[PDB]
């Protein structure tokens, strides 16, 4: 099964906040 | 569907993909893919991006869908000291603390899971 835990693992991570930022600025 | 799921407000969605960093326009194979966005936070994700198989992307296109991070058991509303351990539908993605199934596990499910509202 897939817990909160496992699927922050298997989905890959988030890109870089700041990155996110200077893309939504 | 849920009574407590059709009485919250949806959040503004952040029209930019967190993972790839990527629009509706754009996902990683440079092709347009529409978002899904969280309802308590508006951050948004290709369904690629989030590993989503098409099916569970046309039911939770459809349902007040949460993040991972802020995903709350179904059942109890809560997110806790177990929250880590919450489990996934594999085809709605709501969260159920292992203790909030109807029945209550003790272990783990073995391989895909889905919840006491979506089996027959
Ligand atoms: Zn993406
Ligand atoms: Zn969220
Ligand atoms: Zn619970
Ligand atoms: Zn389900």
């Amino acid at each position: 099964a897939r817990t909160k835990q496992t699927a922050r693992k298997s989905t890959g991570g988030k890109a870089p906040r700041k990155q996110l930022a200077t893309k939504a600025a | 569907s849920l009574p407590h799921e059709k009485d919250k407000p949806v959040a503004e969605p952040i029209p930019i993909c967190s993972f790839c960093l990527g629009t509706k326009e754009q996902n990683r194979e440079k092709k347009p893919e529409e978002l899904i966005s969280c309802a308590d936070c508006g951050n948004s994700g290709h369904p690629s991006c989030l590993k989503f198989s098409p099916e569970l992307t046309v039911r939770v296109k459809a349902l007040r869908w949460q993040c991972i991070e802020c995903k709350t058991c179904s059942s109890c509303r809560d997110q806790g000291k177990n929250a880590d351990n919450m489990l996934f539908c594999d085809s709605c993605d709501r969260g159920f603390h292992m203790e909030c199934c109807d029945p209550p596990l003790t272990r783990m499910p073995k391989g895909m899971w889905i919840c006491q509202i979506c089996r027959p």
